[PDB]
């Protein structure tokens, strides 16, 4: 499993590398407070 | 170091969730540092509250995840959180799985911040 996340990241960090655009939409959607609270 | 949390005024959306990045990984970092000292009382504290932030903030990178628009690294994603976060809540969970999660969390930050520079 953890093997398994492991390889997926492999290539997934190619993905967002190399589709920049769709990473940030895909992930870039952080409501400004909730990042505020996990940062305490 | 600055205090993380001070710098999400003047944080870009990208650059917020890299701060999500920085402090899970410095939370997991500091959990694993502590790991095999948990039969001190403080420091299996310390290392509950360290995993418990580390699962807030994953699980709230995943609910971020826009899947019409997100697409393909939208899944996946959502897959990789999905098995950090399964593993963070296994009672018998193990030091090396946790520096499997961080390895992760370390390459996934890297890419976010090539994302950065582009920008």
């Amino acid at each position: 499993n953890v093997d398994f996340a492991k390889e997926m990241t492999e290539f997934t960090k190619y993905q967002i590398r190399m589709q920049s655009g769709v990473a940030m939409l895909a992930q870039a959607n952080a409501l400004p407070q909730l990042v505020l609270q996990l940062l305490r | 170091e600055a205090y993380f949390q001070n710098q999400v005024e003047t944080a870009t959306p990208l650059e917020q969730i890299i701060l999500l990045y920085d402090k899970a990984i410095e939370c997991l970092e500091r959990a694993i540092e502590i790991y095999d000292q948990v039969n001190e009382l403080e420091k299996r504290k310390e290392f509950v509250e360290n995993i418990d932030r580390v699962y807030d903030i994953i699980s709230a990178l995943k609910s971020f995840l826009d899947h019409e628009k997100g697409k393909e690294i939208a899944k996946n994603l959502d897959t990789i959180y999905t098995i950090i976060l399964n593993t963070l809540v296994k009672v018998d969970k193990t030091k090396e799985e946790l520096q499997k999660i961080l390895e992760i969390l370390k390459d996934l930050r890297e890419a976010w911040e090539e994302v950065k520079k582009k920008v």
